[PDB]
């Protein structure tokens, strides 16, 4: 099975200022990797599919980058509203897999 | 119509619904298989088209019995599809030398 | 019956035997081969149906001289059925457009 | 002309039409697409004679939609070509055994 | 002889000859290009049966200009001679036919 | 995307000595690399092209080696008007990425 390392852990950022959260794969997984986004008490939100491709009604202000085996989210501009757990997912080989998660801390 | 272009046209369409229930069905029989690749539809009708047309790149490949199975049915159906278009080409070939030869 | 579905039956049948007994053959001239993939009699046939489609995935080949001979055992068999297959084919094809033409 | 040589000598020159074209095309429908390895023309040109033959090594291949589009046409173009030509040649070896049996 | 089955043994002579030929113009155009692998006749000999027979595993190919040439020498000349294989069973066939229906 | 390693940062050489670059990419790819050379104030300038073929007026004294992952520039006998950034990149994956550079010193 796949490994998704999502490191760091914490995320600390001024208000405005660029911020990226990376996921390494334990293999080659070409550009299969998805980014989701869980607020407190919510449910996972899916922000990117397959590493860069943006999604209806999400803010501009996220975008996606990277393949093989490393990838990273970036967020223009951080605000109040991203405060979350951001995690990343895989669906390149079954079973498909779950970063551990990146806590965004403003 | 001649038989050749009508049985080219129906290996077609064959064709088209082997390549689509080909896909549908590798997915089905892949998933659960660690390590499997060949588990999300638009790919595994990609896959589908390698196989039918011989041309295998080695991006996808089954790695289960079942997977595998739908493959040789796959690579079959792709193989006389496009060996009866020759064929069909050959036989109108042949029926345009007989008549420029006036026989 | 008629000779080109009699040879297109036989050729089905010789192929299958030439399936299985290069898989035979074919696992036994590797195992001993340090590094050798196909060494396994299942996936043996599976690598004999890629050899005699010409689907050749990549993912199990031979690395032995007589692993690569009983290859091309498979190679040739399998590109002449499914060529003679096309040879039926055209052959009924060119029957059946005589008989519409009359002639 | 005989109609079979016409046709083979047509479809010679669409091939290689073809082949330019997909490479062109492959060039300009992978780039942008991370990962991808069908970038450049030279080689991209290589991959559309090896996807035209059948003879898919697996040192390149299209990862996008239109990529994948673009090598589905070079791929029928190919199969469709060397068809062909094995229909002319049948063509040709009939005509020259009616001719032998004095028919 | 019958011409089609003259020029199946042509052709086979041939692509023998091809193959050797090609194992060793591809060897002496890939030596002298950094990580290229078709560089020792043994290997080159299977990867040229590979290439004609269109079972191209994808363990060895062509990494340079003139090896790909090579390479799409061999390619054809594989592709023609099966295919001509080919149309020598479409003719043999119907000649038997034409003779199994008293014409 | 590919990273291209250029470790060391600065080279330090004395005249007429041969001097060896070093680029790591972080996945092989095969003979696809090129090497640039950047003056003060300067555009960059194609040294070589494909690990090691020759560019029309470039000093024999320039070559390049290596398939993979690790490749070389080397210089036969520097002199002074060789010192500059030099620059790796690869066209083996999109999309093209450069090294960080190496600067020569005399
Ligand atoms: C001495 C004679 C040897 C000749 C062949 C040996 C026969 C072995 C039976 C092959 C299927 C059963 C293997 C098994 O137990 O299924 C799984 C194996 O663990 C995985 O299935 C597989 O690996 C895929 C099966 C291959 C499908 C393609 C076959 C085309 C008809
Ligand atoms: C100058 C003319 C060059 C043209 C070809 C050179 C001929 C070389 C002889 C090839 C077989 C002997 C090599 C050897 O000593 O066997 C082993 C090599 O160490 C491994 O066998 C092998 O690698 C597999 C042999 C290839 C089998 C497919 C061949 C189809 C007929
Ligand atoms: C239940 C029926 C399943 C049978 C097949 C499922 C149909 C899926 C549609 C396939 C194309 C759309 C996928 C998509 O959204 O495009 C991108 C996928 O993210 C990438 O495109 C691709 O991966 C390449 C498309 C394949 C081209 C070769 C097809 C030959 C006609
Ligand atoms: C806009 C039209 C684009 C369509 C194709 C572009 C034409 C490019 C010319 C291709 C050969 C010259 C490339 C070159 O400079 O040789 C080397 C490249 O650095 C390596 O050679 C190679 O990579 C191998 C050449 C491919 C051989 C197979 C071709 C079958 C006829
Ligand atoms: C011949 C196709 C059979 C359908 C495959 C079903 C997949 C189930 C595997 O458990
Ligand atoms: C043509 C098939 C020959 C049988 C292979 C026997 C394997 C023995 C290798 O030492
Ligand atoms: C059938 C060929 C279509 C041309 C491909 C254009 C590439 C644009 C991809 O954005
Ligand atoms: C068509 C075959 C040409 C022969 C290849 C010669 C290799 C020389 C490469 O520098
Ligand atoms: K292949
Ligand atoms: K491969
Ligand atoms: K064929
Ligand atoms: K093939």
């Amino acid at each position: 099975d796949i490994l998704l390392t999502q490191s760091p852990a914490i995320l600390s950022v001024s208000p405005g200022e660029r911020v990226s959260f990376s996921c390494r794969a334990s293999q080659s997984i070409g550009t299969d990797i998805h980014w989701y986004q869980q607020r407190t008490n919510g449910s996972p939100r899916l922000l990117i599919k397959y590493a860069s491709e943006s999604i209806s009604g999400i803010p501009s202000r996220f975008s996606g980058s990277g393949s093989g085996t490393d990838f990273t989210l970036s967020i223009n501009s951080v605000e109040s509203e991203d405060i979350a757990n951001y995690y990343c997912q895989q669906s390149n080989r079954w079973p498909f897999t779950f970063g551990s998660g990146t806590k965004l801390e403003i | 119509s001649a038989l050749h272009w009508r049985a080219a046209g129906a290996a077609t369409v064959l064709l088209v619904i082997v390549l689509l229930a080909g896909s549908y069905l590798a997915v089905l029989a892949e998933r659960g298989a660690p390590g499997a690749q060949l588990i999300t539809y638009p790919r595994a009708l990609w896959w589908s088209v390698e196989t039918a047309t011989t041309v295998a790149y080695g991006d996808l490949y089954p790695v289960t019995l079942w997977g595998r199975c739908v493959a040789v049915v796959v690579m079959v159906a792709g193989i006389t599809s496009f060996g009866l278009v020759t064929a069909a080409l050959a036989t109108w070939f042949v029926g345009r030398e007989q008549e420029r030869r006036g026989h």
